[PDB]
């Protein structure tokens, strides 16, 4: 169909949630998982060091 | 339980301290009334020899 510039438009829109999602939110939930996961790794790693 | 295991390897392991010293000990003892029983035979052979 004809273009339009809002395909100039959307684009800032586009780039501006990805700037902000990156910092504001990703992280975040990364360490909120990763802590949960670290910590049965090691119960379990140290409940077999001391079976050993 | 990961104390139940650190338990175990405190008991455990006084336990062989305190056998592997009664052992000692009690063989010492026996070496003791061994070398006892070596005095009262071989001054008790003596009287014999004289006698003869």
């Amino acid at each position: 169909m004809n273009l339009n510039a809002t395909i100039l438009g959307q684009a800032i829109a586009f780039v501006l949630f990805v700037l902000f999602c990156m910092k504001y939110v990703w992280p975040p939930l990364m360490a909120a998982i990763e802590k949960r996961q670290k910590e049965i790794a090691d119960g379990l790693a140290s409940a077999e060091r001391a079976h050993k | 339980d990961l104390d139940l295991a650190k338990a175990s390897a405190t008991d455990q392991l006084k336990k062989a301290k305190a056998e592997a010293q009664v052992i000692i000990e009690q063989a010492n003892k026996r070496r003791s009334q061994i070398l006892d029983e070596a005095k009262a035979e071989a001054e008790q052979e003596r009287t014999k020899i004289v006698a003869q």
